[PDB]
């Protein structure tokens, strides 16, 4: 019954706009503290806007005199206006309802909004070619660089092999372009007799990739 | 006003009694609640005014405190407890403000990784760029140091890590560090070293390539 | 004969913001410089009238409103602004002429335990008109279901508590305020 709906995230460069909405049912927005809050990738919680049942608005400085909020009482919907958006506002942003002087019970399930200057490229895939030196288990790998925007899906062996697979999550450049690796540990006796292929697919890009790992010679 | 969360990390077991701390930098009553979030879901509300539990929120979370010190209990941890934890300062407007987070993985015995290093690739060094690689592997706990060696000078500045989330089945991390060079100075150097410090390792272990030797 | 400014200042106990106290001062008197010159006041802002200049001045009617609020919410008695108690708890119109007086109340307000007295209202549709005074309790509804009087889900009591505490933060501390409008 009771939830928030968010729609409106998507890509935008930086100096343009976005709009979110959050489509609200068993609850009635504009009788609420109701509030904005996102979270950068791998950061915590930051408070964004609140508009008040009276219609007072309030705003985080890290926004102000960019971002407004306001209200669709027909529609029952909490919106968020987002102009001169910055790299640092990428972020999965929430909305939820404030009960007690801030507590937030209900939340909506997030909605991403990426602000780059970036152009849709599809990644190059590089052989992480185990060492040519020890016994016992062996490390090969896929190097999946250069690719935006997220995400990348890779797979080794057409998703026959699964065991031992560490896809790692990927890291943005300071070119503004995501790389990550991919690794999978096997024993060193199947080196020689199992072929390796790792699966890179990049869909933004209509990429899909299979690159065989050897051992370098 | 400032939350700082003790502790930022946290290895736990089921069935073991977890207390989180947060505290405020001014006397704040009863004005904080508490979140719980799991990887790619919104926060969930636990506790609000310090002590008052959140409808269907299970019974074995308890908050206490007033003033400055605030602790988070949970009396006996289950295997969907483990999560990241926030507290946050209430009637402050217009000013939130959310504490930084204490995380709690699965505890189990200390393991070494497995460290290989990987060199540029034929292909990629034509691209102009060299970029090696260093893995660390199924590993605890998470806290692990990757450093970058070329011809035995320290390297930093250029190089990016990345961890998974502890795996379902052996609670174990793996790290991957990329070092990230020109064609042209990746050819000024010979000795490639990544030196990892980690607590089931006596001694740091090292993995090394001579550019152009195989 | 003087004006009652001591039955108002120096009364024994305040009324919350959501029910501030107005007291109809007329025919007497007043010396606003025995007021400003006092130190014992954080807060003695005048819109539309110098502090000073005011004692040789003729107003037909005077009113002092006064209730006790936290510190951080004593910057929200002023024309146009917002907030929790500027919205739903003491409302001062834009085109205010008067005074604004503060002082802590920390040690007259403020209980071992929390003092629960002192209340203010955190739910209301609509903002307060200017000098408004709503003291209704009904629970809040916040959804489409009528609440019929029972807390719960999307079902609020409007009033919370200040639980002023000696050892609370000053923000949090107990302020007692004195309004005074002149018509
Ligand atoms: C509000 O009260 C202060 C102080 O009250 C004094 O102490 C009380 C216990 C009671 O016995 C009062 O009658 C006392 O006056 C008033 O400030 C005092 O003013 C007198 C001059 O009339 C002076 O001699 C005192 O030293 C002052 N004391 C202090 C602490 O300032 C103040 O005037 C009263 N406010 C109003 C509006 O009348």
């Amino acid at each position: 019954q009771v939830q928030l709906v968010e729609s409106g995230g998507g890509l935008i460069q930086p100096g343009g706009s976005l709009r979110l909405s959050c489509a609200a049912s068993g609850l009635t927005v504009n009788r609420n503290y109701m509030s904005w809050i996102r979270q950068a990738p791998g950061k915590g919680l930051e408070w964004v806007s609140v508009i008040y049942s009276g219609g007072s608005t309030f705003y985080a400085d890290s926004v102000k005199g960019r971002f407004t909020i306001s209200r669709d009482n027909s529609k029952n919907t909490l919106s968020l206006q987002m102009n001169s958006l910055r790299a640092e506002d990428t972020a999965i942003y929430y909305c939820a309802r404030d009960f007690y002087e801030g507590s937030f019970d209900i939340w909506g399930q997030g909605t991403m909004v990426t602000v780059s200057s970036a152009s849709t490229k599809g990644p190059s895939v590089f052989p992480l070619a185990p060492s040519s030196t020890s016994g016992g288990t062996a490390a090969l790998g896929c190097l999946v660089k250069d690719y935006f925007p997220e995400p990348v899906t890779v797979s080794w062996n057409s998703g026959a092999l699964t065991s031992g697979v560490h896809t790692f999550p990927a890291v943005l450049q300071s070119s503004g372009l995501y790389s990550l690796s991919s690794v999978v540990t096997v024993p060193s006796s199947s080196l020689g007799t199992q072929t390796y292929i790792c699966n890179v697919n990049h869909k933004p890009s209509n990429t899909k990739v299979d690159k065989k790992v050897e051992p370098k010679s | 006003i400032q939350l700082t969360q003790s502790p930022s990390f946290l290895s736990a077991s089921i069935g073991d009694r977890v207390t989180i701390t947060c505290r405020a930098s001014q006397g704040i009553s009863s004005y904080l609640a508490w979140y719980q979030q799991k990887p790619g879901k919104a926060p969930k509300l636990l506790i609000y005014a310090a002590s008052t539990l959140q409808s269907g929120v299970p019974s074995r979370f308890s908050g206490s405190g007033s003033g400055t010190e605030f602790t988070l209990t949970i009396s006996s941890l289950q295997p969907e407890d483990f999560a990241s934890y926030y507290c946050q300062q209430l009637n402050s407007y217009p000013a939130p403000v959310f504490g930084p987070g204490t995380k709690v993985d699965i505890k189990r015995t200390v393991a070494a990784p497995s460290v290989f290093i990987f060199p540029p690739s034929d292909e990629q060094l034509k691209s102009g760029t060299a970029s090696v690689v260093c893995l660390l592997n199924n590993f605890y706990p998470r806290e692990a140091k990757v450093q970058w060696k070329v011809d035995n000078a320290l390297q930093s500045g250029n190089s990016q890590e990345s961890v998974t989330e502890q795996d379902s089945k052996d609670s174990t991390y793996s790290l991957s560090s990329t070092l990230t060079l020109s064609k042209a100075d990746y050819e000024k150097h010979k000795v490639y070293a990544c030196e990892v410090t980690h607590q089931g390792l006596s001694s740091p272990v090292t993995k090394s390539f001579n550019r152009g030797e195989c | 004969n003087l004006c009652p400014f001591g039955e108002v200042f120096n009364a024994t106990r305040f009324a919350s913001v959501y029910a501030w106290n107005r007291k109809r001062i007329s025919n007497c008197v007043a010396d606003y410089s025995v007021l400003y010159n006092s130190a014992s006041f954080s807060t003695f802002k005048c819109y539309g009238v110098s502090p000073t200049k005011l004692n040789d001045l003729c107003f037909t009617n005077v009113y002092a409103d006064s209730f006790v609020i936290r510190g951080d919410e004593v910057r929200q008695i002023a024309p146009g602004q917002t907030g929790k108690i500027a919205d739903y708890n003491y409302k001062l119109p834009d085109d205010f002429t008067g005074c604004v007086i503060a002082w802590n109340s920390n040690n007259l307000d403020s209980k071992v335990g929390g003092n629960y007295n002192y209340l203010y209202r955190l739910f209301r549709k609509s903002n307060l008109k200017p000098f408004e005074r709503d003291i209704s309790t009904e629970i809040y509804q916040a959804g489409s279901t009528p609440c019929n009087g029972v807390e719960g889900f999307n079902c609020y009591f409007p009033l919370q508590s200040y639980g002023f505490q000696p050892t609370y933060g000053v923000g949090y501390q107990p302020y007692r305020v004195v309004v005074l409008s002149f018509e």
